[PDB]
């Protein structure tokens, strides 16, 4: 997974 | 700017809680075990090691660097250190949606979102995230880093380093 932040 | 000296104590197997990496013919701190002597003297990921017991680290492999620590005589090891030579700091502002404007995975920035504060501030990809608003995030999972960013107020100040 990734995390747009 | 200048190098500081540190003095650490070994455990029984002669260890200090430190893994090192060879990069551009210098030696750099790659891992620092929790509650180790390395940790206590403030060594972090990205610190450059110039000397171990007065002996220059230049050109050494990490295997050589570790060997020199394991075979070092006595109870104290001295190191001469340059604090993260590669570290930079970027301050961003969350927009309306509460985002600063980048994608990350495994502590590395992988994409910059168009016309966000991360874009305006020239945040770069292929860079590890070291700290967010004082909080060290090296050795944390992506979810803990995303939660640190969430409860953050508007100003988000990250230190980064090129992955290298």
């Amino acid at each position: 997974n990734e995390y747009y932040v | 700017m200048d190098p500081r000296e540190v003095i650490l104590c070994k455990d029984q197997d002669g260890k200090i809680g430190l893994r090192l990496k060879s990069i551009d013919n210098g030696i750099f701190v790659q891992l620092v075990q929790a509650n180790s002597p390395a940790s206590l003297v403030g060594l972090r990921f990205g610190d450059q090691v110039l000397q171990i017991n007065g002996e220059n680290c230049a050109g050494w492999s990490s295997d050589k660097a570790h060997k020199v620590l394991k075979q070092a005589f006595g109870e104290k090891i001295t190191m001469t250190i340059r604090d993260r030579p590669f570290e930079r700091t970027i301050t961003m502002h969350k927009d309306s949606t509460g985002h600063v404007g980048f994608i990350f995975k495994n502590g590395k920035i992988t994409s910059i979102v168009k016309d966000s504060s991360a874009a305006r501030n020239g945040l770069l990809t292929e860079h590890n995230i070291c700290e967010i608003n004082g909080q060290n995030v090296i050795g944390l999972k992506d979810s803990q880093i995303a939660d640190i960013l969430s409860t953050s107020g508007t100003v988000v100040t990250i230190t980064i380093m090129p992955a290298f």
